[PDB]
């Protein structure tokens, strides 16, 4: 299937983080989903349907994901927010599942 | 909280057959799909397998094709992989992602298994 | 919000097609049960189809009384017909 | 020369009326059965006009 179009690096440093957008025309099907890759190699989920946070997550907004894109969960700038962030969308039946590259946040 | 234990890993000469097992514990074995999400480091994540809750059918990233079966059995509380010829794109790290449709996510991603070949 | 798109896990093999025909659609959209049936025939050459979409009822069996079904269209192939099986549509987790 | 043109030399039984019978499958003449090949009393009933 296509790849999420997706950006491959956000280096970001005011207080606002600015926006991660991750798009594709599947998004419109079904509604993207999110992963990080944490130092330490252990992705994690972080916004699941575009409005609900996981149970343990760091605390945050959530995602609105207004059309065909994602707007996502971010907050102001911490310490954790050198891990970065992968694109997720399901198809519509036929059972696959795409990534984009992965995104880079950088201080 | 529950964990998956994922292992087989190692180096292989390629072009020739390696298995990839992960023990899932601490939840029911019986009601979960279980996904295989491999990742060259250095590039981005792609999922290559997943069967049902029980494996009623084995579906798989579309260029990988033919030549791996993967199988679970429920008593075992493992489900294996077998590499069947490939041809050196398994340079990758290979994850267990629990998924419990949600409209598809990918709950508890494992600790990942490399392999990578000699050539 | 709704889009009612539909994919096709019926078949795989289109080979040796003969026949095509696009029809009007047969079902509409009501609080209660409209019934609606069917019916399939056999005839030498032609398939005649059954209908009727009953008005609302609450029986949660088969309901009483007549309903007279109308000929819509035959059907001028011929061949024969040992089975039959029906089509769903679902978005059903995997 | 007009070998395209051809023609059930057999069947295991009548037809019906208006029916197309496009059964490519040996047919079988004896009690043995046959299965995939030719053989002893084995048919390729579609026998071309010559
Ligand atoms: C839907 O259901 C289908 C029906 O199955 C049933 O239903 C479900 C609910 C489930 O419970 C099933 O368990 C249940 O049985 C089912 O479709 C099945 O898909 C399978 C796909 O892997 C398929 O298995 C293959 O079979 C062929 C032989 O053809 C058939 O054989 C059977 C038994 O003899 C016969 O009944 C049929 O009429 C056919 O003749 C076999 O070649 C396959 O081997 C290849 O695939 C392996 C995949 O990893 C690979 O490792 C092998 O090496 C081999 O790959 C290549 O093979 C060629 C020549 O064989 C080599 O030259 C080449 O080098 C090989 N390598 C490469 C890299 O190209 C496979 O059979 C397996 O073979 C391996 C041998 O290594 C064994 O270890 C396995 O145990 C074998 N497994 C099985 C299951 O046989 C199976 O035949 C299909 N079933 C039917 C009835 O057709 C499926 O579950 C669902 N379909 C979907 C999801 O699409
Ligand atoms: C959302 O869906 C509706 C219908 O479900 C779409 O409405 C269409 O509107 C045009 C113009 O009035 C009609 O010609 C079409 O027949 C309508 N239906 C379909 C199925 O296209 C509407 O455009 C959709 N909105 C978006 C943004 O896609
Ligand atoms: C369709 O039918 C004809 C009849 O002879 C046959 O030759 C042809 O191979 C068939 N096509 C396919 C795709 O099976």
């Amino acid at each position: 299937s296509y790849e999420l179009t997706q950006p491959p690096s956000v280096s970001v440093s005011p207080g606002q983080t600015a926006r991660i957008t991750c798009s594709g025309d599947a998004l419109s099907k079904h509604y993207g989903y999110w992963y990080q890759q944490k130092p330490g190699q252990a992705p994690v989920l972080v916004i699941f349907k575009d409005s609900e946070r996981p149970s343990g997550i760091p605390e945050r907004f959530s995602g609105s994901s207004s059309g065909t894109t994602i707007t996502l969960t971010v907050s102001g700038v911490q310490a954790e927010d050198e891990a970065d962030y992968y694109c997720q969308s399901a198809d519509s039946s036929a059972t696959y599942w795409v990534f984009g590259g992965g995104t880079k946040l950088t201080v | 909280q529950v964990q998956l234990v994922e292992s087989g890993g190692g180096v292989v000469q390629p072009g020739r057959s390696l298995r990839l097992s992960c023990a899932a514990s601490g939840f029911t074995f019986s009601s979960y799909g279980m996904h295989w999400v491999r990742q060259a480091p250095g590039k981005g994540l792609e999922w290559v397998a997943v069967i049902w809750y029980d494996g009623s059918n084995k579906f798989y990233a579309d260029s990988v094709k033919g030549r791996f079966t993967i199988s679970r059995d429920n008593s075992k509380n493992t489900l294996y992989l077998q590499m069947t010829s490939l041809r050196a794109e398994d340079t990758a790290v290979y994850y267990c992602a629990r998924a419990d449709y949600g409209d598809f996510f990918f709950d508890y991603w494992g600790q990942g298994t490399l392999v990578t070949v000699s050539s | 919000k709704s889009w009612m798109e539909s994919e096709f896990r019926v078949y795989s093999s289109a080979n040796n097609c003969t026949f095509e025909y696009v029809s009007q659609p047969f079902l509409m959209d009501g609080n209660f049960k409209n019934l609606r049936e069917f019916v399939f025939k056999n005839i030498d050459g032609y398939f005649k189809i059954y209908s009727k979409h009953t008005p609302i009822n609450l029986v949660r069996d088969l309901p009483q009384g007549f309903s007279a079904l109308e000929p819509l269209v035959d059907l001028p192939i011929g061949i024969n017909i040992t089975r039959f099986q029906t089509l769903l549509a679902l978005h059903r987790s995997y | 020369g007009n070998y395209n043109y051809l023609y059930r030399l057999f069947r295991k039984s009548n037809l019906k009326p208006f029916e197309r019978d496009i059964s490519t499958e040996i047919y079988q003449a004896g009690s043995t059965p046959c299965n995939g090949v030719e053989g002893f009393n084995c048919y390729f009933p579609l026998q071309s006009y010559g």
